[PDB]
């Protein structure tokens, strides 16, 4: 009946998701399970293989010129985050009605939204023992990240913890497309001017998301409910991630935070 | 939020 419009919305979203996010979950799982027979990611478990993997992973983003491993890794991670924000922003623009919102609200939705979305983006690249890096060329182990000195050793663990739980829901790119749109259009962000048009758009997206999950996962029940409860946990979890980054900005003089990242962590919670 | 503003308008 009106389901057709929700299916249309879900596809519109999946199509723009594909355009906005070059490395999809499908590709990441393919690489992580070896389904594709491109040459495996170079595994990095320690300082030595970090060094040896340099041909494939290419940590040459320090181009004024280097430093201890923890800083070089963090800046590698930081680099990709900046691009992630560029991607989430382009994807937001494709969500119907979003660019008609007040530009202050557009900014505010993204400011709070990106972090929650990045956690979901990392999950796609993750298993219980590590994360894909360099567009699937490399794989950094969870043990190696943990073993780094403070404050950097605990930076990725919360994402690993979340990723284990989140990936068990076994969502794909077509589910994730709509799920990301829902997060972005939360009308309970601090400092929003016009809540009503945000909530109107989000109404549709949750209807679209509910339908998608029934059709695409009919065997799996209360997935919609499971998924919303994760989404609320995610908001809770991001409040710690922000605090660790304040410390790194204020303590670590060797490096510095990319201005964009300074905008999205500035004046938050 | 100069950059964020700029990404949204461009
Ligand atoms: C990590 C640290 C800090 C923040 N932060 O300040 O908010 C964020 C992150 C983070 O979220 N990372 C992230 C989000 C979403 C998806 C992926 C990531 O990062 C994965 C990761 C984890 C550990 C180390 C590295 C990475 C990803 N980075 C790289 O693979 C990488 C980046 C840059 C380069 C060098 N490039 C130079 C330009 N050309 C030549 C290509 C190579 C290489 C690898």
């Amino acid at each position: 009946p009106e389901s057709a419009d929700l299916r249309a919305l879900a596809k519109h979203l999946y199509d723009s998701y594909i355009k906005s996010f070059p490395l999809t979950k499908a590709k990441a799982r393919a690489i992580l399970t070896g389904k594709t027979t491109d040459k495996s990611p170079f595994v990095i478990y320690d300082m030595n293989s970090l060094m040896m993997g340099e041909d494939k992973i290419k940590f040459k983003h320090i181009t004024p010129l280097s430093k201890e491993v923890a800083i070089r890794i963090f800046q590698g991670c930081q680099f990709r985050s900046v691009e992630a924000v560029q991607e989430i922003t382009e994807y937001a623009k494709s969500i119907p009605g979003f660019v008609n919102l007040d530009l202050n609200d557009q900014v505010t939705l993204l400011k709070y939204g990106v972090h929650e979305i990045i956690y979901t983006m990392l999950a796609s690249l993750m298993n219980k023992d590590g994360v894909l890096i360099s567009e699937g060329q490399g794989f950094m182990t969870r043990e190696f990240l943990k073993s780094l000195r403070k404050p950097f050793g605990d930076f990725m663990e919360p994402k690993f913890e979340f990723a284990v739980k989140f990936n068990a829901l076994e969502l794909d790119d077509s589910d994730l497309a709509i799920f990301i749109a829902v997060i972005i259009l939360s009308g309970d962000r601090p400092g929003l001017l016009n809540v009503k048009p945000i909530e109107d758009i989000q109404d549709n997206l949750l209807q679209a998301l509910e339908l998608q999950l029934k059709l695409n996962h009919p065997e799996s029940s209360q997935l919609f409910a499971k998924l919303l409860q994760k989404m609320t946990d995610l908001r809770q979890i991001v409040t710690e991630h922000v605090q660790l980054l304040q410390v790194i900005k204020k303590t670590e003089t060797d490096m510095s935070l990319h201005p964009l990242l300074q905008e999205i962590y500035k004046d938050l919670y | 939020h100069k950059i964020l503003h700029r990404l949204l308008q461009e």
